[PDB]
């Protein structure tokens, strides 16, 4: 610590981030190293292929940063309802706020219905 | 650059998000109370929002980057020191010479490359490593799957008075020009792991591989794949988050 000055929430394609917006202005307004983030994000999400990656960039007062990539979103993982949530419910553990390993599938399958997926 | 604005948070607009990337968005950004989608061209979307028609601080504050025995210079720089100058026009193509991975590979080339060595630079981008290899008396081939970086690589070469071969493609395309004494590859851990057996096929017996673009925590994957491919560990180097792993076959 290391005072936090910003927490930037973005959603970027895996391994194909660029210094172009939103990354440019989103990190640039706080003086964070854009090229450093671009290189690091791309390597961290490299194997994921075409998956849409939500990312949280924490920017500090010394202009340095750290970031956390996400699960990612259910709306991507949905795209015909089969035994989808036998592993998706275990995927949404570090994304959903509910403090239970089991109580998640009872909400993902319902949210899948309106898309509309049968 | 265009921007499509939508009221609400990213989680709140979750179900309609894949449709924004179906349109051709390049990135989402949660702001004060909105979500900012960014498009190269504006296309009609039934989500109801607002369209708006709306790097140089880095480029003009750009200083020479030391990577002994090299100094990486922009075309508008000079240098008075004894370092070998590497003139690279900064662009969108990776290989500006400033990143940790590039600098690790430059230094590793100095430690490993023999004059007359046939060198493959896999994923050449700007051409920086192939150019450096030539500066060290190496006989370099730089290959890239992106044909757009190749004119930039050739232009950079002429800025340095060296002539590596540049080629579109990957390991396959390089095969008829090999086998090689040295492979240098600034890629990423998972690709190194998948390519390890073909790395061995690319090199002469006794040849070596210099692998970087590897996040510290992803290094075990490369170590495992390279040992599995029959490589012997030579040395490791690190800077910040990143590592370079050297191997001999
Ligand atoms: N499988 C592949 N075969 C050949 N080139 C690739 C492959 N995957 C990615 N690349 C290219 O490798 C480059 C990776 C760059 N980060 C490396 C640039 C430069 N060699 C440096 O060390 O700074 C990109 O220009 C990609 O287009």
């Amino acid at each position: 610590m290391k005072k936090v000055v910003a927490v930037v929430k973005l959603q970027l394609p895996a391994g194909k981030a660029t210094p172009a917006p939103p990354v440019g202005p989103a990190l640039g307004q706080h003086g964070a190293n854009i090229m450093e983030f671009v290189a690091a994000f791309n390597a961290a999400t490299a194997n994921m292929g075409d998956a849409i990656v939500p990312v949280e960039i924490t920017i500090y007062a010394d202009r340095s940063f750290t970031f956390v990539t996400k699960t990612p979103p259910a709306s991507y993982l949905i795209r015909i309802t089969w035994e989808q949530v036998l592993e998706i419910a275990k995927q949404k553990m570090p994304d959903l706020n509910t403090t239970d390993l089991e109580a998640a599938a009872r909400m993902i399958a319902g949210s899948a219905r309106s898309m509309g997926v049968e | 650059m265009w921007v499509y604005r939508l009221k609400g948070t990213l989680e709140a607009l979750d179900p309609i998000l894949p449709g924004l990337f179906d349109g051709g968005a390049r990135g989402l950004w949660e702001r004060e109370g909105e979500v900012w989608a960014f498009f190269p061209a504006p296309v009609d979307l039934p989500y109801e929002g607002v369209w708006e028609e709306v790097l140089e601080a880095w480029r003009r504050d750009l200083k020479p980057a030391l990577a002994p025995p090299f100094v990486v210079l922009a075309p508008w720089h000079t240098w008075e020191g004894a370092e070998i100058p590497l003139v690279i026009e900064p662009g969108m193509a990776f290989g500006t010479g400033h990143h940790e991975t590039t600098r690790l590979a430059l230094k590793a080339l100095a430690r490993h490359l023999r004059p007359g060595d046939k060198v493959l630079d896999l994923g050449t981008g700007s051409g920086v490593l192939a150019i450096a290899a030539e500066k060290l008396g190496g006989k370099a081939l730089g290959v890239d799957i992106d044909p757009m970086v190749l004119p930039q690589a050739e232009a950079n070469a002429k800025r340095n008075g060296v002539r590596p071969r540049f080629l579109e493609g990957s390991l396959e395309a390089a095969l008829p020009f090999g086998p090689f004494d040295l492979l240098v590859a600034n890629l990423y851990a998972e690709l190194h792991a998948a390519l390890a057996p073909r790395y061995r096929e690319a090199l002469v017996p006794g040849g070596r591989a210099l692998l970087t673009g590897i996040l510290k925590d992803r290094a075990p994957l490369v170590r495992e794949a390279m040992a599995g491919a029959g490589f012997r560990p030579l040395e490791e180097a690190a800077e910040g988050e990143w590592v370079l792993l050297a191997y001999g076959r």
